[PDB]
């Protein structure tokens, strides 16, 4: 099913770790004109979708950009990316009972816009990780 | 050098920006600042901050859409005529703000210890163009409400209502009354609020 208990977010040291992640990826991220997550990312999903969505966001970032990136950014991604894996294998379970296109082309846009980006995309996805960690938390309850 | 410790001072959503001069700073320096959203290309001009000497500049309005997140940058302008740019980190007001303590009313009777929480405005304007509080932002929003007696003894309540009452209190006796405001979802925790009370004699 697509959810995830409360309890996913709760914890100060891993979430502030995240946080802490995003924020370093962020000082060196100087495009100021391009954000990746935010409301259009949903443009024309349904709310019982949104868990769905950032599946494939999270598992597009994890692939990506974390793996890619896993020798920058030290310590946090180190201890960031095993938490946002877990968080991935729990909802590799997750489906939707209808067509995946809506869905598919706002992804695809995200991808597209972090290949175009080259590097310095990957660098603005983990500068984002924690509005992903906030999406993918009120997507999926 | 000339500008340093740019950042936001964010409190109950009032979003003001602050910045500090360096080392070659002097008294005589203006600054002008500018202001944009991210994910977007251009900078606006703050416009009641351009040229001023103070160093605070209020971008509560400008910064008041909570699905967005924003940049400032100020522009110092030194007596000799040299300059000098410095923006934020990323702003998040959801992420940044600091809540101020509860809006509580603590009310006493014989047995019994009433506290009343009320709603807290804040500057976050709905469609309808009306004030949402920090419970209409904050879904998961709590209170953590706590009765002293003395130094070993101390009665607890916590929930999403507004009222709540301590009961088993002796008459005529003084107790201090202690509610703060948390959202776990962001792990923020709100000045407390005391409020000393003293139950009614009998
Ligand atoms: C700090 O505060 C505590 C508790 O405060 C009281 O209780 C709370 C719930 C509020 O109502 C406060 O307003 C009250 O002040 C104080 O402890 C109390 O100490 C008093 C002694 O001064 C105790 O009262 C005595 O209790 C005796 C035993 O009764 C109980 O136990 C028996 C046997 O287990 C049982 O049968 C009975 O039913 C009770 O459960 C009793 O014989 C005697 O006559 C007298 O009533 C009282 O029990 C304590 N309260 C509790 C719940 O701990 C501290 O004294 C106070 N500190 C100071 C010094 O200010
Ligand atoms: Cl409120
Ligand atoms: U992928
Ligand atoms: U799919
Ligand atoms: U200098
Ligand atoms: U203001
Ligand atoms: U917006
Ligand atoms: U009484």
């Amino acid at each position: 099913h697509c959810r995830l208990d409360k309890s996913n977010f709760q914890q100060p040291y891993i979430t502030n770790r995240t946080f802490m992640l995003a924020k370093e990826a962020s000082l060196a991220d100087q495009n100021t004109d391009v954000r990746l997550i935010g409301e259009k990312l949903f443009h024309g999903v349904s709310m019982s979708e949104r868990c769905y969505l950032m599946k494939q966001v999270l598992q597009f970032t994890l692939e990506e950009v974390l793996f890619p990136q896993s020798d920058r950014f030290q310590p946090y991604m180190q201890e960031v990316v095993p938490f946002l894996a877990r968080l991935s294998n729990r909802l590799s379970t997750c489906h939707i009972e209808g067509d995946d296109l809506h869905i598919q082309r706002n992804v695809q846009k995200l991808k597209d816009t972090v290949k175009k980006l080259g590097e310095s995309g990957e660098i603005k996805a983990i500068g984002e990780l924690d509005l992903l960690f906030m999406s993918l938390r009120n997507a999926c309850i | 050098d000339l500008l340093q410790h740019v950042k936001f001072q964010s409190s109950n959503f009032e979003n003001i920006l602050t910045w500090d001069s360096g080392p070659e700073g002097t008294p005589d320096t203006v600054y002008s600042i500018e202001y944009k959203t991210y994910g977007e290309r251009d900078w606006v001009a703050k416009k009641g901050c351009q040229r001023i000497t103070r160093k605070s500049c209020d971008l509560t309005v400008e910064t008041g859409d909570l699905q967005e997140l924003y940049y400032a940058r100020v522009t110092a302008v030194s007596a000799g005529g040299r300059s000098a740019t410095k923006m934020t980190d990323r702003f998040s007001s959801l992420q940044h703000t600091t809540l101020k303590p509860p809006d509580v009313t603590c009310i006493s009777k014989v047995r019994s210890i009433q506290m009343i929480v009320h709603p807290t405005p804040t500057p976050i304007r709905a469609g309808d163009g009306h004030r949402l509080t920090l419970e209409d932002i904050f879904h998961d929003l709590f209170y953590h409400l706590e009765l002293q007696v003395n130094r070993t003894y101390q009665m607890h309540l916590g929930g999403k209502q507004r009222e709540y009452e301590f009961f088993g209190l002796t008459p005529d006796t003084e107790f201090l009354g202690t509610i703060m405001i948390c959202v776990p979802t962001w792990a923020k925790e709100s000045a407390p609020y005391m409020c000393r009370v003293k139950t009614l004699p009998d």
